[PDB]
């Protein structure tokens, strides 16, 4: 009973991680359509190459969480700017050095 | 085993035991229907390769499929030969002698049989209440609403899954991974999970619709209030942002 | 009659200007509603921390 | 025939230059009446000055 329920809660975490991150797949799909119709192209191919390159090079996971907190301040702004390009080139300089 | 023409497709995946109109609008493919009538009126429907091409090729199929058979001999005088089908069961390929015209050397059907049937009873009534409230929720389907009230009373989880999971849209690779296993009750679970994700995305749509509406009403209220402030400055007027300028 | 045709033409250009303004407002609020639902897990601000 | 073809073409393009005048004139009428009602007759004096 106890060991079956250990494996059962393992499959519980399996189900809920699939539910949650495919659900965020749905929500970013909606942001794809929205950013298209407002700006130009699919956000000019932005925040998807960065999001797929954070997961694949290196890295220490603290650096990865630091980068995911920097993708979230580019979900709030993309126009211009004298404000968002600094964090953009900062996270570029972050993701391009080797691990 | 009787080699059959794999008649090519555009995008439509068929489940077994379902009357379906297949519209053969390709002159590379209507002759494959002539070869189908030259092959005991039989079909072997294999999925068209995804994102679509227009060529029957050995590099334009998949690794499973089902057999079908003609129901109406319908000619359309435009370059289309409408065939009514009903899919038999799942089989595969011994020797796909390629084409025009493509065939597969046919198999016998893959024959899996139900055991553990009271869990099937729980999962059929879960399927029943699930599809029930799925029809009730997704009104973007505009579905026929006189049918599951008639066909609720049966217990044929093959045919139940066929007609119930048939009428409703979800994408091609999911149709594949239903079509592409001999595992039966796990694919019944897969269909129920599809229904679950449908209800999930439905409710998340509802939630963000409400957050939209409250931000709209909030901005309208704040505009009305800032105009209340402006006009109060007007009807006080002694506090004019102006006699200081004449002074 | 050329004057009247010009009136129809600017009438259509007016109505199209309105509807793109309206929908772009609607979609920026869609975007930020979606956005704060996504950032729902973290409600802590820098100054409160 | 040839000389009167020349006369008809040059007169029709006289009407084309009149069409240019009628376009720019009538639209200028509309835009200055709108610019006037966005002004007080000032914002119409000083900008022309």
């Amino acid at each position: 009973l106890e060991r079956f329920e250990l494996d059962k809660r393992v499959a519980q975490r399996v189900k809920e991680q699939m539910d949650t991150n495919q659900r965020e797949y749905y929500l970013r799909e909606q942001m794809k359509a929205i950013q298209k119709e407002l700006g130009g192209e699919d956000g000019l191919s932005d925040l998807e190459a960065l999001r797929k390159k954070i997961e694949e090079v290196g890295m220490p996971e603290a650096v990865k969480t630091k980068a995911l907190k920097e993708l979230d301040r580019l979900e709030r702004m993309q126009q211009g700017s004298p404000e968002a390009t600094v964090a953009r080139t900062y996270l570029d300089w972050l993701t391009e050095v080797p691990w | 085993r009787l080699e059959l023409p794999v008649i090519p497709l555009r995008n439509t995946v068929i489940l077994p035991h379902t009357t379906t109109p297949v519209d053969v609008g390709r002159a590379k493919s209507k002759r494959a229907v002539e070869e189908a009538m030259g092959a005991d009126r039989l079909i072997f429907l294999v999925a068209q390769r995804d994102p679509e091409v227009d060529d029957p090729a050995p590099d334009d199929l998949y690794t499973w499929g089902v057999q079908a058979v003609v129901k109406q001999a319908m000619r359309l005088p435009d370059g289309t030969l409408q065939v009514m089908v009903e899919a038999r069961a799942r089989a595969q390929v011994t020797d796909y002698i390629p084409g025009p015209y493509l065939r597969a050397r046919g198999e016998v059907f893959s024959e899996i049989f139900p055991i553990d049937e009271a869990v099937v009873r729980v999962l059929v009534e879960e399927l029943k209440e699930a599809f029930e409230k799925y029809v009730a929720n997704h009104k973007s389907l505009r579905l026929d609403r006189y049918q599951l009230e008639a066909v609720k009373g049966t217990s044929d989880p093959a045919m139940l899954a066929d007609t119930i999971a048939y009428h409703a849209t979800w994408t091609v690779a999911e149709k594949q991974e239903i079509l592409e296993l001999t595992d039966l009750e796990a694919r019944l679970k897969k269909v129920l999970g599809l229904l679950s994700r449908d209800l999930e995305r439905f409710e998340l749509d509802k939630r963000v619709a409400q957050r939209v509406k409250e931000q709209m009403d909030t901005n309208q209220r704040e505009y009305y209030l800032r105009e209340q402030m402006k006009a109060i400055q007007k009807e006080l007027g002694g506090e004019d942002g102006l006699s200081d300028l004449e002074a």
